[PDB]
């Protein structure tokens, strides 16, 4: 009669409500794998992702908390929705992993990169990854790994932002944790980081969408920014300035590149047919672009900016964009470092709070 | 200037 149960897919076990069946691996995320079900009662698709003793480490125990904390207050159509959290042990003291549900898309970008998308159809996905986006924003949360893995959609056109374990405020307080593609110059170049960091994260998707590959590869840390220095070119030495002299040296090192416009970058050619009406340009998203894909931080577009620019405000929907704030519960302030012991400690009356 | 409403996930 317990209310759980076990399966084995390959060697990991899910121990989940009976409500959930027909299991099937999908994923991972920052931590957890992450797997397709029936939820028989709901009558429908869902995500569970597997935590396994995420208190297990100072790392994950923080990791998971946020997860779990943004995860419950954060409520917009372009964040991923919670469905139910729960854990199959039956004590604080017996405890020791998490499952979490949340809706299931239909596939991640991967994927849309792929097909050749129309204008309004590439313009109104970013316009969406924006408003939810601009939603963490707004009670400053910063994602730092928004990338297409990160990112799934639907086939009636919509779209979530996912996984928030890496998510946290602003600052510095290590680099590699960030898919290193999806690198802004401030992670590589370890200067720490504010908002519109993820603004530079939505350059390289957009332009990735655009361009159906990856924008700067890049084979280990070092050769990224190589790559975007060599399309970019090598930032001011105003810039440089506020590098720790240590990168600044070898930044400065490098060879030197005025690099290609953007128009180069991303010849017409890449794009659709221009718009029905002005607005949903090729050269606009170039514009855009332009704004996005800024090597220096404080000379970067933010959401708020981004949201604004003429080939995104086509959809532009004050409903969406300046919804209100999620509130965080003000005690979490995510850096606080505690015992493993606190830690479990934490996790536990966290989902056990939102156990129903 | 409509938002479009499907996507081809085929």
């Amino acid at each position: 009669d317990n209310n759980f149960y076990s399966v084995e897919i390959g060697d990991s076990t899910f121990t989940v409500l009976k409500r959930y069946q027909n299991l099937k691996p999908i994923g991972s995320g920052a931590q957890g794998i992450v797997c397709a079900a029936y939820d028989a009662i709901l009558e429908r698709n869902v995500a569970i992702k597997k935590l396994s003793r995420p208190f297990q480490n100072q790392t994950h125990a923080k990791r998971a908390y946020r997860e779990l904390v943004l995860m419950k207050c954060v409520n917009h159509k372009n964040i991923i929705g919670l469905l139910n959290v729960f854990t199959p042990q039956k004590s604080l003291e017996e405890f020791q992993d998490v499952y979490i549900v949340m809706e299931l898309m239909d596939a991640n970008l991967s994927q849309v990169i792929q097909m050749e998308l129309d204008h309004e159809r590439m313009s109104y996905l970013l316009y969406q990854m924006l408003c939810g986006i601009k939603h963490l924003h707004s009670a400053g949360i910063i994602h730092r790994d928004l990338k297409p893995s990160n990112i799934v959609v639907k086939s009636d056109c919509t779209l979530k932002i996912l996984d928030f374990g890496l998510a946290r405020t602003a600052g510095t307080s290590t680099p590699y944790v960030v898919t290193r593609y999806y690198r802004a110059p401030e992670v590589i170049l370890g200067m720490g980081y504010k908002e519109n960091v993820d603004i530079w994260s939505v350059g390289c998707i957009m332009g990735e969408m655009i361009k159906g590959g990856v924008l700067f590869p890049g084979t280990d840390h070092i050769d990224q920014w190589n790559k975007v220095i060599e399309q970019l070119g090598t930032p001011s030495p105003e810039f440089m300035k506020k590098l720790q002299p240590t990168v600044r040296t070898y930044v400065e090192n490098r060879p030197k590149y005025a690099g290609y416009s953007f128009e180069k970058l991303f010849p017409d050619v890449l794009f659709p047919a221009d718009s029905e009406h002005n607005k949903l340009k090729a050269s606009q998203a170039r514009d855009l672009l332009s704004k996005m894909l800024v090597i220096d931080a404080s000379k970067r577009i933010s959401v708020d900016e981004a949201l604004q620019h003429p080939y995104i405000n086509v959809w532009y929907d004050p409903s969406e964009a300046e919804a209100p704030p999620p509130k965080i519960p003000d005690k979490q302030l995510d850096e606080r470092e505690h015992t493993i012991e606190e830690w479990k400690e934490l996790i536990y009356k966290e989902v056990m709070d939102l156990e129903h | 200037p409509k938002r479009p409403t499907t996507l081809n996930l085929f």
